[PDB]
């Protein structure tokens, strides 16, 4: 089933962003 | 169809974050031309609009489109009119683009054959690029199984990606 994606909901333009040693994203 | 020459990475992220994470990569990587893979047609549509909200040009292609339509898009992308392409899976997607040095699995595939069709290249010599896989907690099972079924290794994204791997 085609649901409403979670990323289509929240604000897309936020500053910052990086990845840690474990490859996990930090938003 | 080979993986040799393709440096493959992954990054852990939440579904609600994938768009913010994608923007970070846009600002971190030296993209000449990009291709971004989604798991459904509508997911391809909405992502294209989100990338446009961020300010980048965006093409897109999916199965529910018309072949006559996919041609115009692919040809224009080839010539370099727009830098990023979002698309679903297509049995007859097309030739590889030489200017594409960054492929992104915005959604991680479930079968190993699909990964090979997304990340594979024509001939091991020459082409040089990087692949980045965005995987949720749930996707982890398919990540280990996919590399074992393929015999390749997908490492965690490093702090700095050396340009010599894709420039």
């Amino acid at each position: 089933d085609e649901n409403l994606p979670e990323w289509a909901i929240e604000n897309p333009s936020k500053l910052g962003g990086s990845f840690d040693a474990s490859g996990a994203f930090h938003g | 169809l080979t993986l040799k020459g393709v440096t493959q990475y992954y990054a852990f992220v939440q579904e609600r974050q994938k768009v913010h994470c994608l923007n970070t990569l846009f600002s971190k990587l030296q993209i000449n031309q990009s291709i971004i893979f989604c798991n459904s047609t509508q997911r391809v549509e909405l992502l294209a609009k989100k990338i446009t909200e961020l300010g980048y040009c965006c093409y897109y292609i999916h199965a529910k489109m018309a072949q006559a339509h996919r041609n115009r898009v692919f040809h224009d992308f080839r010539q370099g009119l727009c830098r990023n392409l979002v698309c679903s899976d297509l049995f007859t997607r097309g030739i590889d683009v030489q200017a594409v040095n960054v492929v992104i699995n915005f959604d991680f595939p479930r079968m190993a054959e699909t990964y090979l069709h997304r990340i594979g290249r024509s001939g091991r010599f020459g082409h040089l690029g990087i692949a980045i896989n965005l995987i949720t907690y749930e996707d982890r099972f398919d990540l280990h199984r996919i590399e074992k079924e393929l015999g390749t290794e997908i490492k965690p994204i490093p702090k700095v990606i050396d340009p010599a791997l894709y420039v």
